[PDB]
């Protein structure tokens, strides 16, 4: 892989709680990725396994779908449980099965141990930039998904979308290791990561976060 | 570093004089403050808000309650004493003759102009759009909160907590009626009409009144009349066009409403504090547990709530006391200023 | 009364406000069906060591938490956040049933806020718990003569504990400077160490099982509801409303809110519930108070007369609940008992935005407003 | 302390209404000491004689 | 050795913020002031200033006063003895007395009484079992300090309270004797009053 480092372009807000408020500014105090943070973006042609610190916020403007999953963990190995999401051309699908994967998972486009979970839902994945944010809290594995439409493949774009959650898995496992997965018959994501931030969030007549102030970023946001 | 102002040197000798050869007249603005915006509480409502236990527990606190209400409502008996007392000053409501010629000198920006359906002249009207006052839920604020809309109002909020503005007692059309009727007063009568009975009496030789009375020989009034008229006019147009340009001439008034403003707003927000409770929320609470721990928990969010209100109380007082002062203010610069001409250096 | 006085003074007095009152109450739960499978938790043959407790998900059915008392023989139903006697009314999210067995002298540790050796190494609580912790003797089913060594606890660990975190790894923990490379010797200690239960011990150490139902305040929507049936809903008319475990009193109005499909529940800025999502159908509705307003006693002396007008503050005068039959409408409220005069006097009686009110003759004596 | 200050988060914004109140009497001092002093526009000196 | 209070004060999160305006600017107003009216008399208050003689300043305020000029300009050698011996006498009197400045030492002990009170508030206990938040954390655990420690923040929350409500007090009472001393320095210096006294 190869690895460039960028500006995160205050990216990664997501809705804090499942809890409609309209036209107010509202603190709120959680994991975000802070302003103008300092992200790393991965080319990968066709891999050592990346950290997982404090929640990972993982972003793609992927056009071609080569990026179809990830694998989260301690070890990666039989012994200890990973989790694995994988989405294929129909449905997506969630398993705490660990498969004993080699050190550079793939999928064959071209034509297991211990099952306690398995979750079956519709495509995560449909010029558009995806992002997610992965993060566990008190043994819940909270995943939160945007879709935006990006003109510029390159440039992350300023600007603001909330990430909406998608999931809410009570997995309860301890991940500290984490991989990407890609497609084999070329692939570039940028990963970040959170901290404990406090953040004021703003929402419109229809309850959408249109601006957010991190309040540690600079002493104008302070006094903000 | 900050500096005070330009160094001067008076030309002071044993032998010399400096003596003016020509004048000015200005026409200066004073803005006071009056009354403030007259608030009463629900306690109950506020601290229990339909909660049958909360009250039964509430009325163990004494009368708190009752002396919080007797503040409040002194509070706005005073508001409108300090209104009365500065406008009404005034027995008989008088008016300008339909003839307009004051030798030379205009009163059209500030005589009122009756087209309008409130009697309010030029510059009054440019203050009332100049000083974003909300409406304060005068006219059915419930009514209006009852319409369905997406966007909850800060005021619909109070009207639920159960936070009222009261109407003050005099509109105010009756306002600028006092104000009306001074004008006319005034220019028709000079002081006269401060101790007794209008005395009418031609601009023109009032002015040479005043001319005489500031230590000036009328001949030069006379002698300088139109001179004079047109500086007056000039003056009332600055007037104007300083009012209809810059806005932050009002910053009074506008702090006297946005401090209003704000002790509502925070005595709103003070609602969603635990004060060491496990909810903010009376019925998750009651909902949540049993008698003893519910009354527990419910005693902990009367007393935080109940200092939350007497700290409005107290700053609300203090608050009042510093506007009763400024209307006392206003009322002598009313008496003397206006009714008649003042001595005082400054 | 107000006054606490038999002589009333002329003038206007603030007397106590009025409220519109529910006419009936409405209860609204999720349509659910099943039962929530609390005998696979407490009739059990073998409950899991301290340090592999054993962990069980309970959603979707209708939990009747009165009736674990038949189940085990425990005196009390020790609860954090919520009181044993209420669980029938609230409803959660999801329940969590976490199964042990420990000592008599570690039933304590199992507590919010508590630390040991089992709270640090074994089964750790959080800090903001909302949930029950039932702990019974088990003397007659996990004590045997010789001792029980099929239970295990961990003494030995290099860090503690995050709260509802499991370890499992039976490593040797090394105590030393030297590694221990999987030899267990001297400073070389295996964390796993068995409980000898007794018969013949005394009650402090005698075995106890404890199981944890751990309750989700979540804003999900809820999943475990209790035995209450749910009844027909009412708009646009004061009622009492009950909306999963949410008690409250207004008015109920269709609205178009723009809720996200994730989100439930509507907030306001004192942080009250002001547009909920109806559990049975899903749509939002608005929540409004039920009318309510200022009343003030407009009354001249009592030396006087004893007629008196009432003005309602904060209340059209076509929304009155409800008093005479001169009925007028100021820019302060309603005023009831005084009619209005097109003439002008002095103000005897202030109300408000140039209302004063007089007791006055007419031909004879009467309240008048002008 | 910060046990103590998240005990002290939860009760409401007396902690910064008093310091409001602090800082309004604060700017108001200064307002004084301007308003009894500086009166003149110009910084007058009197003859060397 | 000489254990400060102030060191206590400014450990305890009790600062003092400095005036706006420096000594040296304050003499700077009142020696422009000073000069204004001796060398122009109200006109410079009135309007630019004005140059005339002091004599025929003084024969201004005597027939203000209602005396007229010969009074002035054939007893000016008197009148100017008697303005020195005056002056003389202020002096001698504020050198000798050092209580004429009760209200500014007032002014001064209250804020500073009030600061020492709010420094020894903090040894109270108000009902917890220690005055120390360190002790107490040291002595109980996490539940059993919570209500403890409540204890002393509502103790403390009520005195810092009190505190803050009698400073506006006494500000309120400062600013009207800053309105008094500006009508004065208005009136009596700027020009010459008829009010009595
Ligand atoms: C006193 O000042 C006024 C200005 O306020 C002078 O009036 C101006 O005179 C000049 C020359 O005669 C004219 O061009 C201006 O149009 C006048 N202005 C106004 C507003 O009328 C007046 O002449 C001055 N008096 C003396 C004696 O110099
Ligand atoms: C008093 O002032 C008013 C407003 O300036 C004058 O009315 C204007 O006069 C001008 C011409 O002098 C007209 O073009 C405007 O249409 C008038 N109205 C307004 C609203 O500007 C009035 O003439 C002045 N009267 C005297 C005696 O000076
Ligand atoms: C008016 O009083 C002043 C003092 O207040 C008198 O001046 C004094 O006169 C005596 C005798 O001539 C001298 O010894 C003093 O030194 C003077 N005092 C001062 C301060 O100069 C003055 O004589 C009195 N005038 C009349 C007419 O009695
Ligand atoms: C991110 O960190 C790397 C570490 O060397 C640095 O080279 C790069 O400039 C940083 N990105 C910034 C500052 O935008
Ligand atoms: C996607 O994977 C699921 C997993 O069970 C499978 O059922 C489905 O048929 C797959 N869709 C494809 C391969 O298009
Ligand atoms: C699957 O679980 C069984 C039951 O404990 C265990 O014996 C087996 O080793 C596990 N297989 C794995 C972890 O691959
Ligand atoms: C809410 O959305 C509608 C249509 O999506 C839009 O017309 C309206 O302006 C929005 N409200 C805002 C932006 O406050
Ligand atoms: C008057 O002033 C002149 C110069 O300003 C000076 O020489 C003279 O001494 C003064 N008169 C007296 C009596 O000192
Ligand atoms: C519960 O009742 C509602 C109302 O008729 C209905 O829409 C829903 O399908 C029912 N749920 C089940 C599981 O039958
Ligand atoms: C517990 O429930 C089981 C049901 O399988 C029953 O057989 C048993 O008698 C009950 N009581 C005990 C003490 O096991
Ligand atoms: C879980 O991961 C954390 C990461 O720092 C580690 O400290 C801890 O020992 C792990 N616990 C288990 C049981 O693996
Ligand atoms: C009172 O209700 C009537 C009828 O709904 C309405 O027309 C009116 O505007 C409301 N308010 C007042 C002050 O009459």
């Amino acid at each position: 892989r190869t690895q460039s480092y960028t500006n995160s372009f205050t990216r990664g807000v997501y809705y804090p709680d499942k809890v409609f408020r309209s036209s107010v500014l509202h603190s709120t105090q959680d994991l975000f990725l802070p302003f103008f943070s300092n992200v790393t973006w991965f080319h990968a042609i066709h891999n050592p396994v990346l950290p997982f610190n404090d929640g990972v916020y993982f972003a793609s403007t992927e056009k071609s779908n080569i990026i179809r999953g990830w694998i989260f963990g301690t070890t990666l190995d039989s012994k200890t449980q990973s989790l694995l999401i994988v989405n294929n051309a129909t449905n997506v699908v969630i398993k705490v099965c660990e498969f004993q994967f080699c050190n550079d998972p793939f999928l064959d486009v071209y034509y297991a141990n211990n099952c306690t979970f398995e979750y079956v839902s519709q495509p995560f994945l449909m010029k558009n930039l995806r992002e997610f944010v992965f993060k566990n809290i008190d043994g819940y594995f909270k995943i939160y998904s945007k879709h935006t439409p990006i003109n510029l493949g390159r440039d992350l774009p300023q600007g603001f979308s909330a990430l909406e959650p998608l999931v809410d898995l009570p997995i309860g496992i301890n991940i500290t290791r984490f991989q990407t997965l890609l497609a084999l018959h070329a692939a570039a994501y940028y990963v970040g990561y959170l901290q404990p931030r406090t953040f004021l969030l703003k929402y419109n007549e229809n309850g959408t976060i249109t601006d957010a102030v991190d309040c540690a970023l600079d002493p104008l946001s302070e006094t903000k | 570093t900050m500096s005070l102002g330009a160094e001067n040197s008076v030309a002071y000798s044993n032998n010399s004089i400096a003596i003016p050869t020509n004048f000015t007249i200005s026409v200066t603005t004073e803005i006071l403050p009056v009354s403030m915006t007259k608030t009463s509480v629900d306690c109950t409502m506020y601290i229990c808000g339909d909660s049958t236990e909360c009250s039964n527990l509430l009325l163990q606190y004494g009368s708190f309650c009752t002396q919080l209400k007797r503040a409040l409502t002194g509070i706005a008996v005073e508001q409108d004493k300090n209104t009365q007392e500065v406008f009404a000053q005034v027995k008989q409501i008088y008016k300008t003759p339909p003839i307009k010629y004051f030798g030379g000198f205009n009163f059209s920006q500030i005589l009122p102009d009756p087209s309008k359906p409130s009697k309010r002249s030029f510059i009054e009207d440019l203050l009332f759009n100049k000083v974003t006052l909300a409406d304060a839920g005068f006219i059915k604020q419930y009514g209006d909160c009852l319409g369905d809309i997406a966007a909850r109002d800060l005021i619909c909020a109070q009207k639920f907590n159960g936070l009222t503005v009261l109407p003050p007692l005099l509109t105010d059309e009756m306002i600028a009626q006092y104000t009306s009727a001074l004008l006319a007063g005034t220019i028709t009568s000079g002081w006269t009409f401060g101790a007794g009975a209008a005395l009418q009496i031609p601009f023109a030789m009032q002015m040479a009144y005043r001319f005489n009375g500031i230590g000036v020989t009328q001949n030069v009034l006379y002698e300088n009349q139109k001179l004079i008229a047109n500086q007056f006019n000039s003056a009332i147009g600055k007037i104007q066009d300083s009012l209809s340009s810059t806005a932050s001439a009002l910053g009074k008034l506008q702090d006297v409403v946005n401090h209003n403003a704000q002790a509502l707003n925070t005595l709103v927000k003070q609602l969603s504090s635990k004060f060491g409770a496990i909810s903010s929320v009376l019925n998750d609470i009651l909902s949540r547990l049993d008698k003893v721990e519910a009354e527990v928990q419910i005693d902990r969010l009367i007393t935080g709530r109940l200092q939350s209100l007497q700290t409005y109380v107290t700053q609300q007082l203090i608050r009042a006391a510093e506007i009763r002062a400024s209307a006392n203010l206003a009322a002598t610069k009313m008496s003397e200023c206006v009714l008649g001409q003042s001595k005082r250096v400054d | 009364c107000t006054l606490k006085s038999f002589t009333v003074e002329k003038g206007i007095y603030q007397t106590s406000n009025f409220r519109v009152q529910p006419t009936e109450s409405i209860v609204r739960f999720p349509n659910i069906t099943n039962l929530c499978p609390f005998d696979e938790v407490f009739n059990a043959t073998r409950f899991a060591s301290v340090y592999a407790w054993n962990r069980k998900r309970i959603s979707n059915c209708v939990a009747d938490y009165s009736v674990l008392y038949n189940f085990a023989p425990f005196f009390a139903f020790k609860c954090y956040g919520v009181s044993p006697t209420k669980l029938n009314d609230l409803c959660f999210t999801n329940v969590y049933a976490d199964s042990f067995v420990i000592r008599g002298n570690e039933v304590s540790q199992i507590a919010p806020g508590q630390t040991g050796n089992i709270a640090d190494y074994n089964y750790k609580l959080p800090d903001d718990f909302t949930g029950c912790v039932i702990a019974w003797n088990s003397n007659k089913l996990d004590s045997k003569v010789g001792g029980n060594y099929n239970y295990l606890y961990r003494l030995f660990r290099k860090s503690n504990l995050k709260p509802f975190e499991r370890d499992i790894s039976t490593e040797i923990y090394q105590a030393g400077n030297k590694p221990c490379n999987g030899v267990a010797g001297f400073n070389c200690y295996f964390p796993l160490r068995s409980y000898g239960f007794r018969p013949t011990y005394g009650v402090g150490h005698q075995p106890y099982r404890v199981v944890v139902l751990s309750f989700e305040l979540l804003h999900a929507p809820a999943t475990v509801c209790g035995p209450k049936k749910s009844t027909n809903l009412v708009k646009n008319k004061c009622v009492n409303f009950n909306f999963n475990g949410l008690t409250g009193t207004g008015v109920l109005t269709e609205s178009n809110k723009k809720f996200l499909p994730f989100q439930q529940f509507g907030r306001d800025i004192a942080d009250t519930t002001d547009a909920v999502r109806d559990p049975q159908t899903l749509e939002i509705l608005d929540i409004t108070p039920c009318s309510f307003g200022g009343v003030s006693v407009i009354t001249p002396g009592t030396n006087t007369s004893n007629q008196v007008a009432v003005l309602y503050q904060g209340v059209n005068c076509t929304e009155v609940p409800v008093t005479g039959s001169n009925v007028f409408q100021t820019r302060a409220g309603c005023l009831i008992g005084a009619e209005y005069v097109n003439n002008s006097y002095e103000c005897d009686i202030p109300i408000g935005a140039g209302i004063c009110a007089s007791y006055q003759t007419q031909t004879s004596q009467s309240i008048i407003a002008y």
